[PDB]
C-alpha cells in the first residue's frame, strides 16, 4: 500500500549527464533526471523506463516492451521432448546440434579454429518429416528462449505491420539471448524478388528484406541462431539462400 | 533579475481563437482542447480591437 | 426563424469601356458609402442609453460566473435537470437554472453552463463555430449568369431547382411535384460547375454556403459529424439557404467496410451528411448543390431519387457554346480587325471554358511579348497550343 | 588469417562464379568438418570437402533443355 | 527568337499612352468604394449575442442560487456487466464515454432492480457512484419512429407486387385478423417474415400498405438510425418500442434498411436485444415483425427456423405493375386524362418505383419549363428520355 | 479504475498496465491479489490515486466471440 | 503557385487543368550548346588548363541532362584529386564522361536485332 | 531553456558501442570500391580543403550494387567504424510504416537529423524496398 505506481516512458536523449529526455508514452515527453544510484550507462535511447509520478524521475529502467504477438510466438511451451523421440535422423540431428548448439557451449573452439559460429541453417524437406518436433526436440534439449514462429501467420494488409513483427522478432531475439527462431514454413516469404509488380508479392519482397537485414544485415548477430524449415526449398530467394 | 523571477513564478495563459466578441464585456472564445467559453475582458484590452479569427490569451 | 444572407453591393457592370457612366454610377455609390460611414460615426459620437435594469442584470451575471463553458444540450429530462455535452465530448447531468428560456432548450442549440457544478444558464442561438462561419458567404462572388457562356439548358435547370422554389413556387405544388431537394453538377474539369455555383450566389435570395467537401473531415473523433450537423442547423435556421458543398467525392466515395478508425470516422461523416439531407423534408426551402467530376466514383445512394432527384450534367462546350465563351473572355480585351476566333473553334479538340479562359490570357501575355496591347490573331494562334499540351495520324480517314 | 595453418591457389585458379559470402563459407565450413573430424588444422580433404558442399550448382535438369 | 523582358521604361509607358483618360479616377474610386465597404462592416458591430435571459418575474435567483450551492452535477455513463452482485457484490464497472471506465457501487437512493446492463446512469465524480439511471425516453420527437397508427396507404395504392402483396396478406392478414383458421389448423402462425429486395421496389410502403388494412399501427424502424449517433441506447429504445408494442393491442412491428444492423458493440447489444425480444416473446402474440432488407448480410444465427418462417422477393414492376404506378403517381398531378402510361411503362423497362415518381416529377418539371399548368404527353416523353437512359438502336433494329 | 495488464516483469514480480484513461503505468508491486494468472490482457480494478491492483475482475470479451452469443 | 514533375502524363486531369495550372513548362534535356553554357557555370571554380575545350566535352554528352553534366564535372575534379593535383585536364573530362555516362547496355545481340 | 535542434528524434543514431568491429582490413579486395566510397564518404569529412582547393563539390551519396554477399553491407559496415561522422544506419524496409503518411514523415526526420547533427552518414540498406522505378499506382 506504500507504493504509488510509475509512469512508464521511453529514453529519447542524454542531454548531459544527469538530464534525460524522455518520452511518456501516449503523453508528453519531459526532461526529467535519474536516481541517484542508478547504471547510467545501460540508460541508451529507447530504453523503456519508469518514471516517479510526482517528482518525474528515472526511477528504474525497464526491458524493452514486446509485441503482444512475439509475446504469443514466445510462450509456447516446447514440451521437453526428448532426442529419443525423432527416429532415423541420426547424421542430419548431428549436423543440425552441431551447427546450432556447438557455438552456444565452445565458442573458444571455433575462435582457435578461427570460424564464425554460424548464423543458422534450413531444414528443408516433405511436409511430415518432423522438422518442427525436430526443432523443438533441439529447443528442449537447450531450454533456451524458443521463438516457434511461422511464416505464414506474419504476412499481414497492414502494409508495414509484416516487416515490423519480423523487427520485432529479431529485437527479441537480441535482448534475450540465447533464443532459437524457428520461421517455419519460410517459403511463404522468402519466395524470390521478382518485378511483376502485384502489391501483395511487393509487400512480400519487403517482408523478405527486412529479414534479410535482421538475419546479415547491419548489425552483426551474437548468440542467434535461426532454423527455417520448408517443403519447397527451391524457390527461395538467392540472397536469402547465399552463406 | 527580481522581476524576471516575480513573472516567472505566474501560469502561463492559454492562446484561444475568438468565435465572435458576443458583448462589449463577453467574447466568446474557443481555446483547444477545453472547449469554448464566453470568457470578458480585462481593463486594458479594448473590444473594438478585438476581431474574429484572432489568437487571444485567457 | 431568422432570415437569409449574404449581402451584396450594386451590379453595375452595366458599362465596361471606363466611359464615366462607370465613374458616375461609382461615384454614387462611394457617396452612398460615405453617407453610411458619417452616420454610423454620428450615431455612435451621441448614443447615451445604458444601465436601467443594471441590479437584476448585474446579480444575474454573478450567479452565471465568469467564464461561462458552452455545449450541446443533447437531451433533456424533467424541467429543472438536461444533458449537457462539453466540447470535448463529456456530456453531464445538471440543472437549469430558472432564468432560462425553457422554450428555447432543444436538443442541439447550444446552451451556456456554469464552469463550475455545469448547470443550463443561458441559450446561444449564435454558436456558429468558425469553421461554419467560414463556410457561409458574406460577399457575393462578383461572377453572375451574364458571364456565363453556354449552359443554358444547366442553367434553366439550376435555377427551376433552387431559383423557382425560392421564388413564386406556387407551380410546384399546383401541380403537387415536390421541390427537388438537392441537385447535383457533374462533368470534366473546367466545364462551369463551380461558376455555376458562383453565379448562383450572385443572383440570390438566400443564405449561400460554400464547402469544400473535404473541408468536413476532421481529425478529432465525433467532430466530423457534429460539423455537418452544425452546418445543416446553421443552413435551417438561416432558411432559405443553398448548401453547395464542392467535389463531394472528397467523401463521397463508394462506401466500403470500414477497418482502420479513421475510415470509420469518415463512414460515419458521410452517414451523418446522408442523415442530414434526409432530415429535411423537401418541402423546406434549404437545398443543396453538389458539384464533381467523378461522378462515377460516387455512392449510389447519394444520388437516389428520393435524396437527390436531379443530376445536371455539364458536358464539354458545343462550337457555338465555345464562340459564345470565347466572346465573353474576349470583352475586355482590345482585339484588332484582323482576328477571326474562328479557326479556334473549328479546330476539333477539347477545349473548356478553363480552356478558353487561359487561351485569351495566353494571347493577352503574347501580345504583350510584342510590346502590345491590340492582340492579332496570331497571338491567339500561337497561344492555343501553347497552353493546349499534349489516333494514329492517318489511320481514320 | 584467422584460419589454420592448411594449395589455395589452385582453389583460387578453379573458375567458380562465387562471391565473397561463398568465400567465407567454404573456410567456415572447412572448420567446421575439422572440429567434426577433430584435427586442428585443416587439410586438402575436408577443405575441398567443404568447397564441394559450399558450391554444390547441382543442375538436376533436365538434359533436352541443353 | 529570344523574346525580350519589359524594362522600366517599357512597363511606365504601358501603364500609360494606350490608357483610358479615366484610369485613374476610376481605379482610385473602386478602391475607396472597397475600403469604404470593409470601414462599415468592421464598425457596424456584431450586436446581440443575446443570450437566453427568461422574462423578469420568472426569476428565483434566490433559490437559483440556493441549487447552484446545494446541487452536484453527475457525469452519465453506460453501465456495464453486473458483476453478478447478489446483494454482496453490486459494484458494476461503468464506461464514462471517452473518459475512463470505473468499477463503482451504486447509492443508496436506488435499488438494484432499477440498474442493469447497458443503461444509462448518472454518477458522480470522485466516488463514481451510480445516482440515478437515466433512461434515454421514448418520443417520435427524437430520431425518426414508427410516427404512424393508421397509415394513409391503402390497397388500392400499390400496385406491382400482386403475388407480393398476396403473400403478404398470407403473413399478416390471415393470423391476425383470422386467427381460428390458424388454431383450428394446431399450426403457429409465421413468426418471422423477410422482404428481400433492390431498394425502390416499393417494399416498405407495401408493408404500411398492409398495415392500413390490418388494422394494425404501422412501425418504422431504421437500421441506420440503430448504427448512427442514436447507438447504445437504442437497444433500451427498441426495449421501450417493444414494451410499447405490447401495450397496444396489435403492432406491426417493422425495421427500415436492417443491412445497417444486420452486416460493433451496441450494435450487437441491439441485436442480442432484437433476438430477446422475438424468441422470448410468445408466438401467439398480435405484434407481429415485418422483416425486409436490400442485401440478402443477415446473421446465420437469425434466418434459423422459430425466427424468420418466410421470404418473399420483391422484383422490379413488370408492365401491368409499372403502368398502375404511373396511374398511381399520376393521380396527384395536374395532368391530360389521355396519357398512355402503358407507352411510358413500356418506356420504362426494368425500372424501379422510386424512379417511376421521379419520372412524374421530371413531367411536371418540363410542364413547369413551358409554364403549362397541365402537363402533356410529351412532357412525360421527355422526362422518360431524361431519367431512363440515365442511333444504335434504330439503325440496326427495325 | 478499469486497467489493462500489459504484462508482467521480474526484478520477486513487477507489473505494466494500460489504464483507460490511457496511460500506461508501472507497478513495483502487483496490488492486492495474487500474481500467477494475471495474463497480459486481465482486465484489473487498480486503485485510482495509488495505482496498485486492487482487484481482478472476469474478462470483458473478444469482440466477435461477443457477437456469436 | 509552382509545381514539378518528372511524370506529368499521370497527373490528375483537374489538377493540370488550365486555370489551376497555366503554361505547362517542359525542361527538355539539353542541347549541345546549352551543355556547353551548364559546363562552363559548373567549371567556373575549377581549376582549369589552358587548351581546355569544353565544347568538345559537351559533344561527347547525347542526350545528357544537366544533372548529369554536374556530375561528370565533379568526376573530373575527382580524378584530379586522385593525383593529388589541383589543375584538370582534358582527358580527365573524357573520362569523367565516360563514368558518367555508362548505362548497361542489351547484351543479346539477338535480342538486339529484332527489329530492323 | 533550448534543448538541441533534433535532439527529440523518433530514430536513433549509432552510438560508440552500437558501431561495428570490421575495419577496412578486414574487407579483402575491393580496392577501387574502397576508393570510390572513401572519395565521397570519408575523404570530403576530412580533406574539405583538397576539395575546395579543385573548387569541386564533393559527391554526395553513392549507390552500392551487385550480386548478393559481395561485400556491401561489410563495405557499409566499415565505413560505419572509420569515420568520425554520425551514422544513421536505416533499412528500405523499416521506411515503409503502417500509418499513412507515417512513412515520408520518416524519411523527413531521418534527414532533418542528418542535417542538424554534425557532418553525417545515412546508410539505407536494401534501397529496392522503397525505390523501385515508379509506376502507374493503382492502389
Ligand atoms: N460556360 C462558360 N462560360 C465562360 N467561362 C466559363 C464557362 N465554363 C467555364 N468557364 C471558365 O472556367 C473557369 C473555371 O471553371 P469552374 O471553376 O466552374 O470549373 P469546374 O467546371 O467546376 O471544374 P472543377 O470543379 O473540376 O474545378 C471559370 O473561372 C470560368 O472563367
Ligand atoms: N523423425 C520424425 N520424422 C517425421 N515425423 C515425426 C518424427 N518424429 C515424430 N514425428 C511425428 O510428426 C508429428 C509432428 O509434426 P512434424 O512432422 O514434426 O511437422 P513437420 O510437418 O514440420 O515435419 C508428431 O506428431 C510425430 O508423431
Ligand atoms: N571482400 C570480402 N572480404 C571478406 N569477407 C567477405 C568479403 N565479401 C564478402 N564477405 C563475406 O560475405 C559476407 C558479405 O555480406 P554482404 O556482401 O555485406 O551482404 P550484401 O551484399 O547482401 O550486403 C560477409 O559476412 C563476409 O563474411
Ligand atoms: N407497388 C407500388 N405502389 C405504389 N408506389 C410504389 C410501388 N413501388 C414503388 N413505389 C414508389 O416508389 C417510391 C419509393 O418506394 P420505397 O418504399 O421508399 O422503396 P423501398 O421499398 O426501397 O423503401 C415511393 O414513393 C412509391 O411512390
Ligand atoms: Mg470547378
Ligand atoms: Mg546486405
Amino acid at each position: 500500500l506504500q507504493s504509488v505506481g510509475q509512469i512508464v516512458g521511453e529514453v529519447l536523449k542524454q542531454l548531459t549527464e544527469e538530464k534525460f529526455i524522455v518520452k511518456a508514452t501516449n503523453g508528453p515527453r519531459y526532461v526529467v533526471g535519474c536516481r541517484r544510484q542508478l547504471d547510467k550507462s545501460k540508460l541508451k535511447p529507447g530504453t523503456r523506463v519508469a518514471l516517479d509520478m510526482t517528482t518525474l524521475t528515472i526511477m528504474r529502467y525497464l526491458p524493452r516492451e514486446v509485441d503482444p504477438l512475439v509475446y504469443n510466438m514466445s510462450h509456447e511451451d516446447p514440451g521437453n521432448v526428448s532426442y529419443s523421440e525423432i527416429g532415423g535422423l541420426s547424421e542430419q540431428i548431428r549436423e543440425l546440434r552441431e551447427v546450432i548448439e556447438l557455438p552456444l557451449t565452445n565458442p573458444e573452439l571455433f575462435q582457435r579454429v578461427g570460424i564464425i559460429p554460424p548464423k543458422g541453417c534450413l531444414l528443408y524437406g516433405p511436409p511430415g518429416t518432423g522438422k518442427t518436433l525436430l526443432a523443438r526436440a533441439v529447443a528442449s534439449q537447450l531450454d533456451c528462449n524458443f521463438l516457434k514462429v511461422v511464416s505464414s501467420s506474419i504476412v499481414d494488409k497492414y502494409i508495414g505491420e509484416s516487416a515490423r513483427l519480423i523487427r520485432e522478432m529479431f529485437n527479441y531475439a537480441r535482448d534475450h539471448q540465447p533464443c532459437i527462431i524457428f520461421m517455419d514454413e519460410i517459403d511463404a516469404i522468402g519466395g524470390r524478388r521478382f518485378s511483376e509488380g502485384t502489391s501483395a508479392d511487393r509487400e512480400i519482397q519487403r517482408t523478405l528484406m527486412e529479414l534479410l537485414n535482421q538475419m546479415d544485415g547491419f548489425d552483426t548477430l551474437h548468440r542467434v541462431k535461426m532454423i527455417m524449415a520448408t517443403n519447397r526449398p527451391d524457390t527461395l530467394d538467392p540472397a536469402l539462400l547465399r552463406p | 533579475l527580481r522581476e524576471e523571477l516575480q513573472l516567472l513564478q505566474e501560469q502561463g495563459s492559454y492562446v484561444g481563437e475568438v468565435v465572435r466578441a458576443m458583448d462589449k464585456k463577453k467574447v466568446l472564445v474557443k481555446v483547444h482542447p477545453e472547449g469554448k467559453f464566453v470568457v470578458d475582458v480585462d481593463k486594458n484590452i479594448d473590444i473594438n480591437d478585438v476581431t474574429p479569427n484572432c489568437r487571444v490569451a485567457l | 426563424t431568422k432570415g437569409p444572407d449574404a449581402a451584396s453591393k450594386l451590379p453595375l457592370v452595366t458599362p465596361h469601356t471606363q466611359c464615366r457612366l462607370k465613374l458616375l454610377k461609382l461615384e454614387r455609390i462611394k457617396d452612398y458609402l460615405l453617407m453610411e460611414e458619417e452616420f454610423i460615426r454620428n450615431q455612435e459620437q451621441m448614443k447615451p442609453l445604458e444601465e436601467k435594469q443594471e441590479e437584476e442584470r448585474s446579480k444575474v451575471d454573478d450567479l452565471r460566473g465568469t467564464p461561462m463553458s458552452v455545449g450541446t444540450l443533447e437531451e433533456i429530462i424533467d424541467d429543472n435537470h438536461a444533458i449537457v455535452s462539453t466540447s470535448v465530448g463529456s456530456e453531464h447531468y445538471v440543472s437549469i437554472l430558472s432564468f432560462v428560456d425553457k422554450d428555447l432548450l432543444e436538443p442541439g442549440c447550444s446552451v451556456l453552463l456554469n464552469h463550475k457544478v455545469h448547470a443550463v444558464i443561458g441559450v446561444l442561438m449564435d454558436d456558429t463555430d468558425p469553421l461554419v462561419t467560414v463556410m457561409k458567404v458574406e460577399k457575393a462572388p462578383q461572377e453572375t449568369y451574364a458571364d456565363i457562356g453556354g449552359l443554358d439548358n444547366q442553367i434553366q435547370e439550376i435555377k427551376e431547382s433552387v431559383e423557382l422554389p425560392l421564388t413564386h413556387p406556387e407551380y410546384y405544388e399546383e401541380m403537387g411535384i415536390k421541390p427537388p431537394k438537392g441537385v447535383i453538377l457533374y462533368g470534366p474539369p473546367g466545364t462551369g460547375k463551380t461558376l455555376l455555383a458562383k453565379a448562383v450566389a450572385n443572383q440570390t435570395s438566400a443564405t449561400f454556403l460554400r464547402v469544400v467537401g473535404s473541408e468536413l473531415i476532421q481529425k478529432y473523433l465525433g467532430d466530423g459529424p457534429k460539423l455537418v450537423r452544425e452546418l445543416f442547423r446553421v443552413a435551417e435556421e438561416h432558411a432559405p439557404s443553398i448548401v453547395f458543398i464542392d467535389e463531394i467525392d472528397a467523401i463521397g466515395t463508394k462506401r466500403y467496410d470500414s477497418n482502420s478508425g479513421g475510415e470509420r470516422e469518415i463512414q460515419r461523416t458521410m452517414l451523418e451528411l446522408l442523415n442530414q439531407l434526409d432530415g429535411f423534408d423537401s418541402r423546406g426551402d434549404v437545398k443543396v448543390i453538389m458539384a464533381t467530376n467523378r461522378i462515377e466514383t460516387l455512392d449510389p445512394a447519394l444520388i437516389r431519387p428520393g435524396r437527390i432527384d436531379r443530376k445536371i450534367e455539364f458536358p464539354l462546350p458545343d462550337e457555338k457554346t465555345k464562340k459564345r465563351i470565347f466572346q465573353i473572355h474576349t470583352s475586355r480585351m482590345t482585339l484588332a480587325d484582323d482576328v477571326t476566333l474562328d479557326d479556334l473553334i473549328m479546330a476539333k479538340d477539347d477545349l473548356s471554358g478553363a480552356d478558353i479562359k487561359a487561351i485569351c490570357t495566353e494571347a493577352g501575355l503574347m501580345a504583350l511579348r510584342e510590346r502590345r496591347m491590340k492582340v492579332t490573331n496570331e497571338d491567339f494562334k500561337k497561344s492555343k497550343e501553347n497552353v493546349l499540351y499534349k489516333t494514329p495520324e492517318g489511320l481514320y480517314l | 588469417s584467422k584460419m589454420n595453418l592448411s594449395d589455395l591457389e589452385d582453389y583460387v585458379a578453379r573458375p567458380d562464379k562465387i562471391s565473397g559470402a561463398d568465400i567465407n563459407s567454404i573456410c567456415q565450413e572447412s572448420g567446421m568438418l575439422a572440429v567434426r573430424e577433430n584435427r586442428y588444422i585443416v587439410l586438402a580433404k575436408d577443405f575441398e570437402k567443404a568447397y564441394k558442399t559450399v558450391i554444390k550448382k547441382d543442375e538436376q535438369e533436365h538434359e533436352f533443355y541443353k | 527568337k529570344p523574346i525580350r523582358a519589359l524594362d522600366e521604361g517599357d512597363i511606365a509607358l504601358l501603364k500609360t499612352y494606350g490608357q483610358s483618360t479615366y484610369s485613374r479616377q476610376i481605379k482610385q474610386v473602386e478602391d475607396d468604394i472597397q475600403q469604404l465597404l470593409k470601414k462599415i462592416n468592421e464598425l457596424t458591430g456584431i450586436k446581440e449575442s443575446d443570450t437566453g435571459l427568461a422574462p423578469p418575474a420568472l426569476w428565483d435567483l434566490a433559490a437559483d442560487k440556493q441549487t447552484l450551492q446545494s446541487e452536484q452535477p453527475l457525469q452519465v455513463a453506460r453501465c456495464t456487466k453486473i458483476i453478478n452482485a447478489d446483494s454482496e457484490d453490486p459494484k458494476y464497472i461503468i464506461n464514462v464515454k471517452q473518459f475512463a471506465k470505473f468499477v463503482v457501487d451504486l447509492s443508496d437512493q436506488v435499488a438494484p432492480t432499477d440498474i442493469e446492463e447497458g443503461m444509462r446512469v448518472g454518477v458522480d465524480r470522485n466516488k463514481y457512484q451510480i445516482h440515478i439511471p437515466l433512461p434515454p425516453k421514448i418520443d417520435p420527437t427524437v430520431t425518426m419512429m414508427q410516427v404512424e397508427e393508421k397509415p394513409d396507404v391503402t390497397y388500392s395504392d400499390v400496385g406491382g407486387c400482386k403475388e407480393q402483396i398476396e403473400k403478404l396478406r398470407e403473413v399478416v392478414e390471415t393470423p391476425l385478423l383470422h386467427p381460428e383458421r390458424f388454431v383450428n389448423l394446431g399450426i403457429e402462425p409465421p413468426k418471422g417474415v423477410l422482404l428481400f429486395g433492390p431498394p425502390g421496389t416499393g417494399k416498405t410502403l407495401c408493408a404500411r400498405a398492409v398495415a392500413n388494412r390490418t388494422d394494425a399501427c404501422f412501425i418504422r424502424v431504421i437500421g441506420s438510425e440503430l448504427v448512427q449517433k442514436y447507438v447504445g441506447e437504442g437497444a433500451r429504445m427498441v426495449r421501450e418500442l417493444f414494451e410499447m408494442a405490447r401495450t397496444k393491442k396489435a403492432c406491426l412491428i417493422f425495421f427500415d434498411e436492417i443491412d445497417a444492423i444486420g452486416g460493433d458493440n451496441e450494435v450487437q447489444r441491439t441485436m442480442l436485444e432484437l433476438i430477446n425480444q422475438l424468441d422470448g416473446f410468445d408466438p401467439r402474440g398480435n405484434i407481429k415483425v415485418l422483416m425486409a432488407t436490400n442485401r440478402p448480410t443477415l446473421d446465420p444465427a437469425l434466418m434459423r427456423p422459430g425466427r424468420l418462417d418466410r421470404k418473399i422477393e420483391f422484383s422490379l414492376p413488370d408492365l401491368e405493375g409499372r403502368t398502375h404506378i404511373f396511374k398511381i403517381h399520376a393521380r396527384s398531378m395536374s395532368v391530360e386524362r389521355d396519357i398512355r402510361f402503358e407507352l411510358l411503362a413500356r418506356l420504362c423497362p426494368n425500372s424501379t418505383g422510386a424512379e417511376i415518381r421521379s419520372v412524374c416529377t421530371e413531367a411536371g418539371m418540363f410542364a413547369i419549363r413551358a409554364r403549362r399548368k397541365i402537363a402533356t404527353e410529351k412532357d412525360f416523353l421527355e422526362a422518360v428520355n431524361k431519367v431512363i437512359k440515365s442511333t444504335p438502336r434504330y439503325m440496326t433494329y427495325n | 479504475l478499469v486497467s489493462n495488464v500489459i504484462e508482467l516483469l521480474d526484478v520477486g514480480k513487477c507489473a505494466v498496465i494500460k489504464t483507460s484513461t490511457r496511460q500506461t503505468y508501472f507497478l513495483p508491486v502487483i496490488g492486492l491479489v495474487d500474481a500467477e494468472k494475471l495474463k497480459p490482457g486481465d482486465l484489473v480494478g487498480v486503485n485510482k490515486d495509488s495505482y496498485l491492483i486492487l482487484e481482478t475482475l472476469p474478462t470483458e470479451y473478444d469482440s466477435r466471440v461477443k457477437a456469436m452469443e | 503557385v509552382i509545381m514539378a514533375t518528372n511524370r506529368i502524363d499521370i497527373l490528375d486531369s483537374a489538377l493540370l487543368r488550365p486555370g489551376r495550372i497555366d503554361r505547362k513548362i517542359e525542361f527538355p534535356p539539353p542541347n549541345e550548346e546549352a551543355r556547353l553554357d551548364i559546363l562552363k557555370i559548373h567549371s567556373r571554380k575549377m581549376n582549369l588548363t589552358r587548351g581546355i575545350n569544353l565544347r568538345k566535352i559537351a559533344e561527347l554528352m547525347p542526350g545528357a541532362s544537366g544533372a548529369e553534366v554536374k556530375g561528370v564535372c565533379t568526376e573530373a575534379g575527382m580524378y584530379a584529386l586522385r593525383e593529388r593535383r589541383v589543375h584538370v585536364t582534358q582527358e580527365d573530362f573524357e573520362m569523367a564522361v565516360a563514368k558518367v555516362m555508362q548505362k548497361d547496355s542489351e547484351k543479346n545481340m539477338s535480342i538486339k536485332k529484332l527489329w530492323k | 531553456d533550448v534543448l538541441p535542434p533534433e535532439a527529440d528524434s523518433s530514430i536513433m543514431m549509432l552510438t560508440s558501442d552500437q558501431k561495428p568491429d570490421v575495419m577496412y582490413a578486414d574487407i579483402g579486395g575491393m580496392d577501387i570500391q574502397k576508393q570510390e566510397v572513401r572519395e565521397a564518404v570519408e575523404l570530403p569529412l576530412t580533406h574539405f580543403e583538397l576539395y575546395k582547393q579543385i573548387g569541386i563539390d564533393p559527391p554526395r551519396g553513392v549507390l552500392m550494387y551487385g550480386p548478393p554477399g559481395c561485400g556491401k553491407t561489410m563495405l557499409a559496415k566499415a565505413v560505419a567504424h572509420h569515420t568520425t561522422a554520425a551514422f544513421i544506419r536505416v533499412v528500405g524496409s523499416e521506411f515503409v510504416q503502417k500509418y499513412l503518411g507515417e512513412g515520408p514523415r520518416m524519411v523527413r526526420d531521418v534527414f532533418r537529423l542528418a542535417k542538424e547533427n554534425a557532418p553525417a552518414i545515412i546508410f539505407i540498406d536494401e534501397i529496392d524496398a522503397i525505390a523501385t522505378k515508379r509506376f502507374d499506382a493503382q492502389t
